[PDB]
């Protein structure tokens, strides 16, 4: 495979929102750390699939709304950012305030 | 010009009269006093103040009053006060705590903190900045517990242990002068302060001071090894003569003695009792009585804090595991159950919030959790202002008594109870630069940055490879302290005054700083910080009820923590 | 109530800076063609030479406004400022090497400041 260090780090992210989704699917209100790595992977995901870092600064503001999460967990993010290899290379996307 | 304060405070850090949470607790500390001035306050980047011929000074070398670090706008939140202030760090000590910039054209500045070509800036603006933690009972067990220690802030420690023998996984002890050389050599590669205690066992004094002159830093004495009137004698006769503390966990079977015999034995000499509430071992059912006495330096282990409605579930298993005992052995279950009582850990959260309990402590990997110790004090003092409401002495809506009295517990005491408060356990000027930078939101959950020596050390920082630190994933990791030789200048050995006299760091080739344990043979509870009440505890023999001042001391169990399920992934 | 984890609850009031120091409203151009931009703590009398403003009411002082702020010039844009007092020594050394001292030696300051092609001096 030739991993090098952040494609064996950036799997764990993966981990995490898979863990968080099935949590989430249980009927669990996530925690800081579940949300976190949903919205992550969720970006990842987006880069591998080919959206543009535009799209994904977007659409990283609608994965999980206040009511999916504990109180005060949208007040703890105040944005979530991840690199991934987009068609055009390493990008970088942040979302501001990804949870209302 | 005027800046409204919520701006002000979004900019630069709170200010005096600003409060601020601490993490999803229901605790609010209060800025008392900021050493800045106002419109010159420091701050670093592009555009910013800390710049040359502006508030970074161009004239001075590094040995005229300009610092390594300063660590801008920090809310300090320590034995001393909670408030704002610049701290600036020099030859890995803290050098100055005040006002850093440039003279040439600052009003205010603090003589010796000039920003000049020599200074790494660190932002603290809207960060807490504590003391790092000093663990004084520590199992050294398993080498990845250092890396969760330095996770929850915890920057020193004490204890003893070879790895995963039965003796370690049992006792604070590392026993005899190879054992201790052994260890201190290994120390070498830990980075966090370590200072290791002998076995604290013996009916002559050569084979336990031996141990003393050998390099370790003070005694465990421990049920396991016996617990008896003469170890506990030989061990405070050695201690008194070398300047060191002793740790005791009593003998829990009431074998050789009950407590009143152990504090005979002991015969007014200054003792640390390690885990008083007894659950971490001690004599049934009363060991937490000597939490009263003036000669008693009292700590708690972490599992019993706070009381909980999963919390005597889970002490059966831990207790046989740690102490080797088998459930096919009656009289070993009796033992372990007669350590276990929700009267004394009820009574022990309210000791705590009365100054009566002076430590925390982990009790790592032998009853004891090495990451929440910072964790669980602040926990305890949230399920206590809940409970018992804010304290008499606190004013306007703060718990900021509170909040001292038990960021002591944590910091100054153990260093003070370990003959260490010269280098470490408090953000004073001349004591050596280890701090703890938290976001507020994770205060006491998850550190920001720890700083050891003036280097950090340890940071939850994200993506190595990516364009900046912050994107994910964002985990803790050993810092640029914590390589190659670094390691050593950023990092104490705190040995005994003899092993340093016969040349042991030399004799054992320690690259370590080497710190001087001292000054702990005439210290009593009053030097315990915020946490200096002494007082006759009564512990009823048949129902186990605890008494103080006539009145019975008991609390709920709580179901639910805040430092919890909001922040951990598991 | 709700619980934002780590949230402030600031007191009442203003914070008012630079506090006790004479302050001065000036007028500045950029008569350059790239924009400028001046942060809250360089002596502003050493601000880019194309800023055009009365060079000798910049000596000894500073823009008075928030710490780690700054003013914002587009290329020919004027605008007033208003500047506090340098506080401390009252000394500038470095940065366009126009002081070097005291910002008390107008005269020298003012000298170089003219020599040098900085706009301005009266
Ligand atoms: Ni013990
Ligand atoms: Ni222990």
């Amino acid at each position: 495979m030739h991993l090098n260090p952040a494609e064996k780090e950036k799997l764990q992210i993966f981990l995490a929102s898979e863990l968080l989704l099935r949590r989430k699917a249980r009927g669990l209100k996530l925690n800081y750390p579940e949300a976190v790595a949903i919205i992550t992977s969720f970006i990842m995901e987006g880069a591998r699939d080919g959206k543009t870092v535009a799209m994904l600064m977007e659409e990283g503001k609608h994965v999980l709304t206040r009511d999916d999460v504990m109180e005060g967990v949208p007040e703890m993010i105040d944005d979530i950012q991840a690199e991934a290899t987009f068609p055009d290379g390493t990008k970088l996307v942040t979302v501001h305030n990804p949870i209302s | 010009m005027k800046i409204n304060r919520q701006q002000y405070a979004e900019s630069y850090g709170p200010t005096v009269g600003d409060e601020v949470r601490l993490a999803d607790t229901d605790l609010w500390i209060e800025v008392e006093k900021d050493y800045t001035t106002y419109g010159d306050e420091v701050n670093f980047g592009g555009g910013k103040v800390l710049r040359e011929g502006m508030g970074e000074n161009g004239t001075y070398t590094r040995t005229e009053n300009v610092l390594d670090l300063l660590l801008t706008n920090a809310l300090i939140l320590d034995y001393t006060g909670i408030y704002k202030a610049d701290i600036g760090v020099k030859d890995g000590y803290i050098v100055g705590i005040g006002k850093g910039g440039n003279p040439d054209i600052m009003d205010g500045v603090t003589p010796n903190m000039i920003v000049g070509t020599a200074t790494e800036v660190i932002a603290a603006e809207g960060k807490i900045v504590t003391a790092g933690g000093i663990d004084t009972h520590v199992h050294f067990i398993n080498p990845d517990q250092v890396d969760v220690a330095l996770a929850n802030g915890i920057t020193t420690l004490f204890g003893g242990g070879t790895g995963p023998a039965e003796g370690s996984k049992a006792t604070t002890v590392t026993p005899g002068p190879w054992n201790i050389e052994k260890m201190l050599k290994s120390t070498e590669g830990l980075p966090i302060n370590v200072g290791i205690l002998g076995k604290g066992h013996g009916s002559s004094i050569a084979p336990i001071m031996e141990q003393i002159d050998a390099g370790a830093a003070g005694l465990k004495i421990h049920e396991d090894w016996g617990a008896t009137p003469a170890s506990i004698d030989r061990s405070l006769t050695v201690a008194d003569e070398a300047d060191v503390q002793v740790a005791i966990h009593s003998d829990t079977l009431n074998e050789a003695g009950f407590l009143e015999d152990t504090l005979r034995a002991i015969n007014g000499r200054v003792i640390h009792s390690f885990h008083v509430e007894g659950a971490g071992g001690g004599h049934a059912p009363d060991i937490m009585a000597m939490a009263g006495h003036p000669n008693v330096l009292p700590s708690s282990t972490n599992p019993t804090r706070p009381f909980t409605v999963n919390t005597i579930d889970e002490h059966l298993d831990m207790l046989m595991v740690c102490h080797h005992l088998k459930q096919n052995i009656p009289e070993d279950v009796a033992f372990a159950d007669s350590r276990i009582r929700p009267e004394t850990i009820a009574a022990e959260d309210i000791l705590h919030d009365l100054g009566i309990i002076s430590m925390m402590s982990t009790d790592a990997l032998a009853m004891g959790r090495a990451g929440e110790m910072v964790l669980r004090t602040w926990q305890t003092a949230d399920k206590m202002k809940k409970q018992r409401g804010p304290l008499a002495e606190e004013k306007n809506g703060s718990d900021n008594f509170r909040l001292k009295r038990y960021v002591s517990k944590y910091t100054i005491n153990p260093a003070i109870a370990q003959g260490i408060a010269h280098e470490v356990g408090s953000i004073e000027e001349g004591k050596f630069a280890d701090l703890v930078l938290w976001e507020p939101k994770f205060f006491g959950v998850k550190a920001d940055r720890v700083i050891k020596g003036g280097i950090i050390a340890y940071a939850q920082i994200g993506d190595p490879s990516a364009s900046i630190p912050t994107p994910q994933p964002v985990m803790g990791r050993r810092m640029y302290g914590t390589v190659g030789d670094l390691i050593h200048d950023t990092n104490i050995t705190f040995m005994s005054k003899s092993s340093i006299q016969q040349g042991v760091p030399a004799k054992l080739g320690l690259k370590r700083r080497i710190g001087t344990v001292k000054n702990c043979r005439n210290i009593g509870k009053k030097d315990m910080k915020w946490n200096d009440v002494t007082t006759d505890i009564d512990i009823n023999p048949e129902t186990y009820e605890v008494k103080v001042d006539g009145e019975v001391l008991t609390c709920e169990p709580v179901k639910e923590l805040p430092m919890a399920q909001r922040y951990f992934l598991f | 109530n709700y619980i934002v984890p780590g949230e402030y609850r600031v007191a009442e009031g203003e914070i008012e800076i630079n506090a006790g120091r004479e302050k001065t409203t000036i007028r500045v151009s950029n008569t350059g063609d790239r924009p400028i931009q001046v942060g809250s703590h360089i002596h502003f009398v050493e601000v880019n030479k194309e800023l055009l403003f009365d060079r000798a009411e910049g000596i000894g002082r500073r823009l008075n406004i928030p710490s780690g702020t700054a003013a914002r010039f587009e290329p020919g844009e004027e605008m007033e400022v208003e500047l506090t007092e340098l506080g401390g020594n009252r000394e500038v050394f470095g940065i366009s090497d126009l002081t070097n001292g005291s910002v008390d030696n107008k005269e020298l300051i003012l000298q170089r400041a003219k020599e040098l092609g900085y706009k301005g001096v009266e």
